[PDB]
């Protein structure tokens, strides 16, 4: 089983960046693909990233390609997510996931089934 | 998608005895199975050991053959059965399932499942 403590969010000015950090308890940490999910006010949830076991292999939303990337510590069973260029519409509660897929429905909410309290980013204009 | 794969967190076995893994799901009216795949672990990859496809099914290693037997009388259940555990058999294995819909486009999830094998 796995418990997540997401970190690192806060306010941050427009075209700024930002790491936020995710520790995942448990030690099973290496059937588990991590994911990176977000929610603005008034709107659901929605995929940002995730990135598989192995450590290397990553995927993401349309909507930060290009600006954000994932990483993943196996050793120290975290997962990290580098945003970039960020804007007022990146500001939400960004959470950190866990499930047991392996390379295929990352983008899904319904793939995990441990989440983090999720942390706060605000992107002043 | 899709209907939910359920799966165990991890199994054991008993060296040289036979242990199943289960993979089992609640068939959906508009996802029809077209594949099915069992995968292990190999250094940073996963690799397909197990293939059932419109021709039966394929065992794609002589080393597994005799040696695996995924479920296919209850529908949904595409558990992995493997015989006569070899301790080098301690991996991570993955459930994988492609269903088709309507559109004729195809849904694939997966899971991963630790296998121990003990004595």
């Amino acid at each position: 089983q796995v418990q997540l403590v997401e970190s690192g969010g806060g306010l941050v000015q427009a075209g700024g960046s930002l790491r936020l950090s995710c520790a995942a308890s448990g030690r099973t940490f290496s059937s588990y693909g991590m994911g990176w999910f977000r929610q603005a006010p008034g709107k659901e949830r929605e995929f940002v990233a995730a990135i598989r076991w192995n450590g290397g292999s990553t995927y993401y939303a349309d909507s930060v390609k290009g600006r954000f990337t994932i990483s993943r510590d196996n050793a120290k069973n975290t997962v990290y997510l580098q945003m970039n260029s960020l804007k007022p519409e990146d500001t939400a509660v960004y959470y950190c996931a866990a499930g047991r897929w392996d390379k295929y429905g990352s983008s899904f909410q319904d793939e995990y089934d441990y989440w983090g309290q999720g942390t706060q980013v605000t992107v002043s204009s | 998608g899709h209907p939910t794969l359920k799966t165990p967190e991890s199994v054991t076995g008993t060296w040289k005895g036979d242990v199943k893994i289960q993979c089992i799901y609640d068939p959906l009216r508009g996802y029809r199975q077209v594949l099915v795949k069992w995968l292990v672990r190999h250094g940073s990859d996963s690799v397909t050991i197990f293939l059932r496809d419109s021709t039966g099914d394929h065992i794609q290693q002589a080393k597994y053959r005799g040696r695996l037997k995924v479920s296919h009388k209850v529908p949904g259940d595409v558990s992995l059965q493997i015989n006569t555990l070899q301790m080098d058999d301690r991996n991570h294995y993955t459930c994988e399932v492609t269903w088709q819909t309507p559109d004729g486009n195809q849904v694939i999830r997966d899971k991963i499942i630790e296998l121990r094998v003990r004595k």
